[PDB]
């Protein structure tokens, strides 16, 4: 219900994917690599008071 | 379907009646196989030699 506990859920489902792609030796084209979402979950991102503070 | 159906000419389609695939693959060169990596703890410890001794 609280949405920036579903933007947190969202964070680290995200890290776990990353964290699995560095493991197969392909950590060092993280530059290359692209991310769509959709308007719901980029909206969803920008609650969350981590990616967006100073 | 179009009246032309049934006396339909087909290439590169075999049998009586043009079914069978034998078409070419077009290849330009294209090999895949395992990732790269290279060595980066190589200089971190102390090193002796024993050769031919």
């Amino acid at each position: 219900a609280d949405r920036e506990l579903f933007a947190a859920n969202i964070i680290d489902a995200h890290r776990q994917g990353i964290e699995e792609m560095v493991r197969r030796d392909l950590g060092g084209s993280l530059t290359e690599f692209i991310t769509v979402v959709s308007p719901y979950v980029f909206g969803l991102l920008l609650d969350s008071k981590k990616l967006v503070n100073v | 379907d179009t009246p032309y159906k049934a006396d339909l000419s087909r290439v590169h389609w075999a049998g009586s009646n043009s079914d069978v695939d034998i078409h070419l693959e077009i290849f330009e060169g294209d090999v895949d196989s395992g990732f790269m990596y290279n060595s980066f703890f190589r200089g971190n410890s102390s090193y002796v030699s024993v050769q031919d001794q």
